[PDB]
């Protein structure tokens, strides 16, 4: 069985070479796979080296906020808007840029829910060195979600599919929002 | 005291 | 020169008459206020004075496990049973008894949620001197909920309806689960 | 490390 196929992406680096039923089990976990625009829109169909990503969003989507500091407040404006809404924002700290996204959608026909999560614009070895915390205050009530951030490689679609991130429903975002506005404190930290 | 980003939505 | 009005419960032999500005304040602590049975499920139909509530529980309901402690683990066992389920146990401390309820509820076909919450065998003035914190742990992720203990009067079906509790889908559960067991940390503290 | 209460499901 020593039939050792090259990786597809070795045409742009990769030097690994592996048995047939391990290929697509590596070719999505490569460090040499090209990137897709990590903006949570379905629309943008960009691709390129990790290093041309931050340049991508800065030119193509100038529409998108940025802030520095390992401890900011992402303030999602006007939460009650009816329909699939979404907020995106960026948080530079630690030599790195992090993408903070909050995605309202109707997950099961008849129950609309929020879905806030963070990703590091970096390689997954790279994400594994951080941890993030989102947290939502309201009158003597508080709900916190913490975990390490995704690589924008992996993308987040899967996580929100399985629910690995912070997930609450409009009902409650009510005692958290102030005047139609949800504040989510994000602290990113290291380990 | 934390910085604040007022982020705008997008349907 | 005020007008005063008889306590609500006076039809249970309360003999107090108070200006409306003040009739709540006392109507709450009025020792004539009769309580239902805190135990989740319309099973029991007992009714008695606050003070008769804790004996009632430790008389007709001995299924209910108890614990002395200010920090415990409420270990909701065999999480995957299909359908509606309910764990319930009790936590004594600070001279009070608090009642913890995990509750699975399939209220919107196909979307099965867990809903966990705490409640004090006491009054609403009483609850306010206290905060609970439930917390789930998994591999490099944690999700924590704080609130002040609900009140045996107020009950908890509305809390549960509003999602004014901690709440998390099953997919989530799995990432926090242990051989089919869900360990909830719980700490009650004073204020 | 805390006490553990192994609770059973009801209906
Ligand atoms: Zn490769
Ligand atoms: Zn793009
Ligand atoms: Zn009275
Ligand atoms: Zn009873």
């Amino acid at each position: 069985n020593s039939v050792l196929f090259p990786c597809k992406y070795a045409s742009s680096g990769c030097e690994i070479t592996l048995p047939h039923t391990e290929k697509a089990e590596h070719e999505e976990l490569c460090e040499f796979r090209p990137y897709s625009c990590p903006c949570p829109g379905a629309s943008c169909k960009w691709q390129g080296s990790l290093d041309a990503v931050m340049p991508h969003l800065m030119h193509q989507h100038k529409s998108i906020t940025t802030l520095q500091g390992e401890d900011i407040v992402f303030l999602a404006t006007d939460i009650n808007l009816p329909g699939a809404v979404d907020w995106v924002m960026m948080q530079s700290c630690f030599g790195f840029h992090f993408m903070l996204v909050l995605e309202k959608q109707e997950k099961y026909d008849g129950h609309q829910q929020f879905f806030a999560i963070v990703q590091l614009i970096g390689t997954r070895k790279q994400a594994e060195n951080f941890a993030y915390r989102l947290e939502l205050n309201g009158h003597r009530r508080r709900l916190t979600w913490e975990a390490t951030p995704r690589s924008i490689h992996e993308g987040i679609a899967t996580a929100i599919m399985n629910s690995d991130c912070l997930v609450f429903d409009t009902s409650i975002a009510q005692l958290f929002a102030e005047n139609g506005n949800l504040g989510i404190n994000v602290t990113i930290s290291m380990c | 005291l934390r910085p604040v980003a007022m982020v705008r939505p997008t349907v």
